[PDB]
């Protein structure tokens, strides 16, 4: 709790944005891998 | 550009090597001028500026802003000895030694010389006194090696002139600087840790003889030592190496004795 | 047969010094480590704390991955055999790609491709650390002398591994990652370029490398000689010239005619060492790109008896 | 010709030889008995180098080379034109060096400072005497020494280095090179640190020794201290020279084959000399 | 895995994000260099062979 | 096993997670590079031979 | 308690860590299963 | 995506901007240099062969 | 929270300008990539 | 027995760190020894079994 | 004693530590069983 | 645009020094690359065009 | 006997650490000696016995 | 009698625990040696 000084609501909001970026980063990554697998599959 | 020469054998490698000689000549000039911020202008053996000052001119002055509000120091600047030098010219022609007029160790000349530093204790980064006795030091203790406290203090004449009582410690560097040697008269002198050799059972001070231990300059405050007091103590003890040679019983001292 | 101040004859162990706090973010600073008596005989016994910021993390991550990548290739070259790993530890090598591939990144992963990856990690590791030296000095408000003294080292380091290979148009000219390999690379460098001794800039770097040993032996002995006057506290001698600074000045003035100051001697110190790599980078950079044989270059410039 | 503070330290005594016979200053230099020997050996050594240029038939300073006597003469005298001059210069150089160290000793005693400087210089002299005296005597020929030329004493290094393959594999050499690199690294760090603490950002106060320790503790997590770094500087330089003197005194005397061949002992250790895989087998 | 947000009650966001950006960039370069290492998947060479850019 | 949460009373979570994060990535890199090193399990080379990408 | 955390905080910290651990293990099991089908190593 | 502004509540803009500027320049140099390394995509050599400057 | 010391209004203003620069920078790059792909495509 | 008292003597932080380092290095050392040998090199033997080469 | 742990703390610390030790050794035994079946070393 | 606010974040003095050094170094680098290529070596181009070489 | 008094003279922390290092190093030294010999290398023994090579 | 500051009764209990581990450790060693001798005797 006291290691960062943030509250639960701040952490909840901070995590929500962080996961929002993470899913955006993940979604672009998935689209990118599909493009490679369609153009040149590695399996 | 392999083998591409502008003229003669001069090429890109030749371009660089000569351009460095110009740079190195310029750099040596710059370095030498910086070294001329202390002890200059030169002076005659009497105290007047000499007709010779050197091929390198003096640099433009620069200012050092001292820590802890001690002021500023602009060099090169007018530098004065600020103490009477008890020396006598031994020859009208220059480049000859000056002999002491009286006792050189007491007069602070030659190897026993000292400088009129600021008469204040040296401070750490936090403003506290850098050098304090281990008794007044918070938590300091002997961690390794033979503890010199309580050991007899033997001079260069192989005679005990007291015993160690306290150790002075440089608080930031956390290393011992002085040994507080109590004499037979009840007073305690300071001996630099660099001038003593803590043996198995005794503190051998090769610099000073037993009778000269009383002559060490004393400190104004038992809890702190100023820069001026350090120079007088360090000068006096180190001056003992040449000025107590007749009193030293060492074989090599006898061979090098006059 | 007296006390020469080479090793401390007594140690005192007070509380750990946490250091100054001019502009240093104490959150990024760690705690104090142990006290080493073995280190205390020579210098300070306290280890730590160490600051770890953003550039500190990037330096460590790339530095670890650089160290790790060399290690994995060292294990692969050992066949994953710990006995073989210790036997051929110095003989292992992460060689750069073959000369055929030039500067192309098409080298196979086991034929030079891995070296490019490891070299990238070192590149990021060192440059991030240079900024770390810069920012640590800036945080305490000190001069950037370390940052630019470091940049001299980077110049030679950049030349050997990055700049000279680009000009030569081949990664094969770079340095392998190994104990004996980068020694062999050094020897093969001179032989290919015709007795690198006759490189004028290599000779200058040896002059300053010899001079750095000369100046530090001179400077270290001088301060230990005048340490009996408290001459080791050089910063106070710069501020308030004591008798140690004067005697140190006079010893060299009476020995070799000229002297320096307590602050000006360290200007000689920094420039003596900086030119070691500064002239070194130019000396290596010219080799191959400008001079394909230094002894032939030496002959045409009056350094060898022939021609 | 005197500094603003030089006068109070100019006192008699401290001389090893001569007393006040040579105890005087020529300009800034202090003469002493050993300085007279210094000047004579220095001047005589320099002139014979110049005279050796006349005999050689060249005036280019880089082409000037005082070669030592050929291997046929062994460790005896040689004609001055074909090795004899080198022996005289080496004797003059040896005399000049030792007289210089002993002159520094006199200046040490006059100032009351330690003898670290002449002791440090004596390490260089024994390094010098290793190459010109100790190694050639063991090998029984002055020709194994190096010529007194700017670019011909490099030929000696290259030729002697390649006599034993790649000389990098000399184990004493690796120790000394690590010391030489470490010393230059320490000097750059030490020089830069004090200047950073003494010439800080404009307007900011001159820094204290605590900032010096704080900087290097924030950098590499350990500060060796003002006393330690100067001890480190002295020991790093002397160790580099000591191992450099050691590396040559064992080469051609105890080890004769390629130095890379030496390192096979580690590979040929009993418990892994025969394991397959790796670099060696 | 709702309680995951608690990670920020212990981790400092500045340290994590710097580590995150450093990690992903170094990882991304390593993979791209690995792909360029293999003769296949070297997308700067398969197109060269496809269009016969280089003889 | 139900008292394993007591480990967080002894170990700092910040120190552990940094230690674990470095450990897990370095382990994952070590395993992945081992597979690439072997003639088999070098999945990039496997698919190249499978799809006749050698030429 | 060296860390200074209370038992309830540790119970919460463990619950998140174990939830993360099982998710990490769950993906790893699928990864190992997928590789074993594609190329078994036993 | 619509709440990313809070990064500037956490990160100092001075440090981020310098880091981004260095990153973008270094990355741009890397890619431009990677293309020049290969015989293909060396647009200097491409035009040289196109117009037969040799 | 609030390590930077900025205000939420200032943070929104700073991000608004920052994204404006980002879209300008990305817009040039997209045009740059499109021109290069037309001139010489890597697919 | 009464082995729990070893924790009165040994600091739990130091031991667990030392043990964690010890166990991993032991696990790594054992796994590498098996990988070194042509037998038990489970990657090599599976390739031989399925004729990967 | 040296560590300042109470005897109840030592017993609790040892109890969970041995729980981990037997859990670790249990997987190790299963691991050695699987390897011996797949490829015995005796 | 409100790009003027970057000068509230960045010190103009340091930025202008960075721009000058970077632009100069970049300008030298491209010119040196062009001279390195046998094509675009305008010294050699003029020599061939007017038959300076003889 | 009175061997319990050896703990009145030795620091239990240092002895246990030294003993822990000593036993592990001794165990490693013995295990390596067995592997060094052509016999008792249980990895080699199984391979010859079960015809792995 | 006071080199380590350990009480005499504390030493007795510490040694009792230590010997208990020593016999437990040696008991497994004997079982280990017994199996090896059965599997491959060295005499
Ligand atoms: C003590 C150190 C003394 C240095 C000794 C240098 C030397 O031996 O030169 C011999 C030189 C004559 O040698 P040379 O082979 O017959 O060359 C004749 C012509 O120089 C050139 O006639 P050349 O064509 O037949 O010889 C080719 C070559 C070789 O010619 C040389 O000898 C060059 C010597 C340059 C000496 C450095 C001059 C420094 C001037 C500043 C003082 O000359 C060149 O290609 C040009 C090299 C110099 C370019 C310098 C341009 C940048 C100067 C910036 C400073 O005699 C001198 O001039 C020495 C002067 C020393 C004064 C003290
Ligand atoms: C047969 C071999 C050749 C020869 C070939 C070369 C070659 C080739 C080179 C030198 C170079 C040097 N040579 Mg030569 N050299 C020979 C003979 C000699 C002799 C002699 C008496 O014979 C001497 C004294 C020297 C002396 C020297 C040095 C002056 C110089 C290296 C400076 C330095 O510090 O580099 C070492 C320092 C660096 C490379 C800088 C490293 C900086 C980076 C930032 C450090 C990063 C650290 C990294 C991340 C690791 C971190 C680890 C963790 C901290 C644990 N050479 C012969 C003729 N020599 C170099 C030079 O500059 O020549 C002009 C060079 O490239
Ligand atoms: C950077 C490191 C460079 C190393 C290479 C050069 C080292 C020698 C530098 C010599 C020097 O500066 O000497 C000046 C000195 C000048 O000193 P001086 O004896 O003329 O008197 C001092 C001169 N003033 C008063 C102007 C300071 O040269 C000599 O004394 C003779 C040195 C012969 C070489
Ligand atoms: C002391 C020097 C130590 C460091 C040497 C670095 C390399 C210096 C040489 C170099 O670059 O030469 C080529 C360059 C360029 O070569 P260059 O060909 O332009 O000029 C040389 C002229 N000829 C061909 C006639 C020889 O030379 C120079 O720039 C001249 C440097 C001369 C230095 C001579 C020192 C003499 C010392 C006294 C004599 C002692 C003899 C014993
Ligand atoms: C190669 C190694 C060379 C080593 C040389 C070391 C020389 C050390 C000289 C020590 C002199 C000590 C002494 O008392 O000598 C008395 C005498 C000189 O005595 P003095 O009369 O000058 O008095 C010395 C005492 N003072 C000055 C304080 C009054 O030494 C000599 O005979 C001269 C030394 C000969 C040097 C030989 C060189 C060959
Ligand atoms: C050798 O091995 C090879 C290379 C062959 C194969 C590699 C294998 C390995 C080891 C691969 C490893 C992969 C891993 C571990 C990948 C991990 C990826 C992760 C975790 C990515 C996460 C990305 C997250 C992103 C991009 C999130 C961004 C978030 C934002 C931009 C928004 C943040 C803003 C906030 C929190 C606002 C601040 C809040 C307040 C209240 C002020
Ligand atoms: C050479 O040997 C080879 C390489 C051949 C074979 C390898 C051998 C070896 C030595 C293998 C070793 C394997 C090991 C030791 C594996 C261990 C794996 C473990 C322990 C993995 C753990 C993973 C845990 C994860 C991913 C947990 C993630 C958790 C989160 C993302 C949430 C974190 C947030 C928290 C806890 C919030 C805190 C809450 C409060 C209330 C404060
Ligand atoms: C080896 O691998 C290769 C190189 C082959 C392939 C490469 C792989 C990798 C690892 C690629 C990585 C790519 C990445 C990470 C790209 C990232 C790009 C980004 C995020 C670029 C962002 C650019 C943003 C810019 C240029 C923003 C500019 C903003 C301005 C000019 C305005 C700033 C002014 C402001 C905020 C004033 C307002 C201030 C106040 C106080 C209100
Ligand atoms: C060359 O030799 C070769 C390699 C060929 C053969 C090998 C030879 C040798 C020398 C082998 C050596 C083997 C050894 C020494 C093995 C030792 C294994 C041991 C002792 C393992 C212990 C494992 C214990 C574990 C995993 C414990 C885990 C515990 C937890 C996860 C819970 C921790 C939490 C606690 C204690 C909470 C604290 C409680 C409170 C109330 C605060
Ligand atoms: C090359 O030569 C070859 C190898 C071929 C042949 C070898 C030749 C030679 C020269 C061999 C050398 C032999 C020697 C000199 C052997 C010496 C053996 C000795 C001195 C053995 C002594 C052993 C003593 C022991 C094990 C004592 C153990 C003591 C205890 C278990 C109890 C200690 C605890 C105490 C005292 C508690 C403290 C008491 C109180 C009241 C607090
Ligand atoms: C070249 O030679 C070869 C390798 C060929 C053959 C080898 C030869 C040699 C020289 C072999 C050497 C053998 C030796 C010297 C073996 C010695 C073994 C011993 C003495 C082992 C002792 C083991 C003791 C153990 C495992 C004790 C464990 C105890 C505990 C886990 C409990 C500790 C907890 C305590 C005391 C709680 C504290 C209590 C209180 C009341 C505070
Ligand atoms: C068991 O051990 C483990 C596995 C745990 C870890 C052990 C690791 C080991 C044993 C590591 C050993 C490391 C060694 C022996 C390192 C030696 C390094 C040496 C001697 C280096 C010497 C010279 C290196 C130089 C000059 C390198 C310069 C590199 C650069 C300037 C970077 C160049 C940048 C490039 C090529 C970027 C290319 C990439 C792109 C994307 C453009
Ligand atoms: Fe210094």
């Amino acid at each position: 709790l006291g290691y960062t000084g943030l509250t639960d609501e701040q952490a909840q909001e901070l995590h929500s944005v962080y996961m929002s970026g993470l899913w955006l980063f993940s979604a672009v990554a998935i689209v990118a891998h599909l493009a490679v697998y369609i153009w040149r599959p590695w399996f | 550009m392999v083998g591409v020469t502008a003229f003669g054998n001069f090429d890109l490698a030749s371009l660089a090597i000569y351009s460095f000689w110009i740079f190195l000549a310029g750099l040596i000039y710059y370095l030498q001028t910086e070294n001329m911020r202390e002890g200059y202008p030169l002076e005659n053996e009497d105290g007047t500026p000499a007709a010779n000052q050197g091929p390198f001119p003096l640099p433009k002055p620069k200012t050092f802003i001292l820590p802890h509000g001690r002021g500023t120091l602009t060099v090169p600047g007018p530098e004065s000895e600020d103490r009477p030098i008890a020396l006598a010219r031994t020859a009208v022609s220059e480049g000859f030694p000056h002999a002491p007029t009286g006792d050189p160790m007491k007069d602070g000349v030659g190897p026993a010389s000292w400088v009129a530093r600021r008469d204040l204790p040296e401070l750490d980064g936090h403003g506290h006194n850098k050098i304090k006795p281990m008794k007044a030091a918070a938590g300091f203790h002997v961690s390794a090696g033979k503890n010199p406290i309580g050991l007899p203090v033997r001079g260069c004449d192989l005679e005990i002139a007291g015993k160690v009582v306290d150790i002075w410690v440089d608080i930031p560097e956390q290393m011992a600087r002085f040994l507080e040697v109590e004499l037979k008269d009840g007073s305690t002198r300071l001996l630099p840790m660099q001038m003593v050799k803590v043996q198995s059972n005794r503190v051998h001070v090769n610099a000073l003889s037993s009778d000269l231990f009383a002559g060490i300059p004393t400190i104004k405050s038992p809890t702190e030592v100023t820069l001026l007091e350090e120079d007088k103590i360090c000068g006096y003890v180190a001056g003992g190496l040449m000025y107590a040679a007749p009193k030293r019983k060492s074989v090599v001292a006898a061979m090098l004795a006059e | 047969a007296e006390y020469q101040n080479i090793f401390s004859q007594v140690q005192v162990r007070g509380p750990a010094d946490l250091g100054m706090t001019e502009d240093v973010n104490l959150a990024n600073r760690s705690g104090v480590g142990p006290f080493s008596t073995l280190l205390g005989w020579f210098g300070n016994a306290q280890l730590g704390p160490i600051y770890l910021g953003s550039l500190g993390v990037l330096s460590l991550f790339s530095g670890l991955m650089w160290f790790f990548t060399i290690g994995i290739w060292f294990w692969y070259q050992a066949g994953w055999n710990p006995a073989v790993f210790l036997r051929d530890l110095f003989f292992f090598s992460l060689e750069p790609p073959a000369p055929e591939y030039g500067l192309s990144f098409a080298a196979p992963l086991k034929e030079g491709g891995l070296w490019l990856i490891a070299s990238f990690f070192m590149f990021v590791a060192v440059w991030s650390w240079w900024g770390r030296t810069y920012l640590r000095a800036q945080a305490l408000g000190m001069g950037k002398h370390t940052a630019w003294a470091f940049l001299s080292a980077i110049w030679l380091w950049m030349v050997l591994g990055f700049i000279r290979p680009i000009l030569m148009g081949s990664w094969s000219e770079a340095v392998p990652y190994g104990i004996f390999s980068h020694l062999d690379w050094t020897n093969n460098f001179s032989l290919v370029h015709g007795n690198l001794f006759y490189n004028p800039f290599h000779g200058l770097s040896i002059a300053f490398l010899y001079g750095s040993a000369l100046l530090f032996a001179m400077h270290g002995a001088t301060i230990l000689a005048v340490s009996r006057f408290g001459g080791e506290r050089e910063l106070e001698q710069i501020a308030d010239r004591g008798t140690a600074a004067e005697r140190a000045a006079l010893f060299w003035r009476w020995t070799m005619g000229f002297n320096a100051t307590m602050e000006g001697i360290h200007r000689w110190a920094i420039w003596m060492a900086v030119l070691v790599t500064l002239t070194g980078g130019i000396g290596i950079l010219l080799s191959g790109t400008v001079v394909d044989n230094w002894y032939v270059w030496g002959q045409n410039h009056g350094m060898a008896p022939l021609n | 010709a005197l500094l603003s503070f030089e006068r109070k330290y100019r006192v008699p005594g401290g001389t090893l030889v001569g007393g006040n016979l040579f105890d005087f200053w020529v300009g800034p230099f202090y003469v002493g008995f050993f300085g007279v020997a210094t000047f004579f050996f220095a001047a005589l050594g320099i002139i014979l180098i110049a005279w050796s240029a006349v005999l050689q038939g060249t005036w280019n300073p880089q082409l000037i080379s005082v070669y030592p006597p050929a291997l046929e003469y062994g460790l005896g005298g040689a004609p001055l034109a074909k090795g004899g001059l080198w022996q005289i210069i080496t004797i003059c150089a040896t005399g000049a060096f030792v007289s210089w160290a002993l002159r520094e000793v006199e200046i040490c005693r006059k100032l009351g400072i330690g003898y670290h400087i002449p002791f440090a210089f004596a390490f260089a002299i024994l390094a010098y005497l290793t190459l010109v005296l100790f190694r050639p005597v063991m090998m029984g020929a002055w020709g194994y020494a190096f010529p007194y030329g700017i670019w011909t004493h490099l030929d000696w290094v290259s030729n002697t280095g390649y006599t034993y393959g790649n000389f990098h594999y000399n184990p004493a050499h690796m120790i000394a090179i690590s010391f030489f690199f470490t010393n230059a690294l320490a000097l750059a760090l030490h020089g830069a640190l004090v200047l950073s603490a003494a010439n800080p950002e404009k307007g900011k106060e001159m820094r204290t020794p605590d900032h010096e320790d704080t900087f290097f503790r924030d950098l590499v997590g350990y500060s060796i201290g003002t006393l330690g770094i100067h001890r480190l500087g002295l020991l790093l330089s002397l160790s580099a020279v000591f191992f450099s003197a050691l590396c040559m005194i064992i080469t051609g005397t105890i080890w004769f084959d390629q130095w890379v061949d030496w390192w096979q002992w580690w590979v040929k250790l009993p418990w892994w000399a025969n394991i397959p895989g790796g670099i060696n087998g | 895995m709702s309680k995951f947000y608690k990670i920020w009650m212990i981790f400092d966001p500045r340290r994590v994000f710097v580590a995150q950006g450093v990690f992903l960039f170094l990882l991304a370069v390593m993979i791209h260099l690995i792909l360029l290492s293999t003769p296949s998947y070297n997308w700067l060479e398969i197109s060269a062979a496809k269009y016969n850019r280089v003889a």
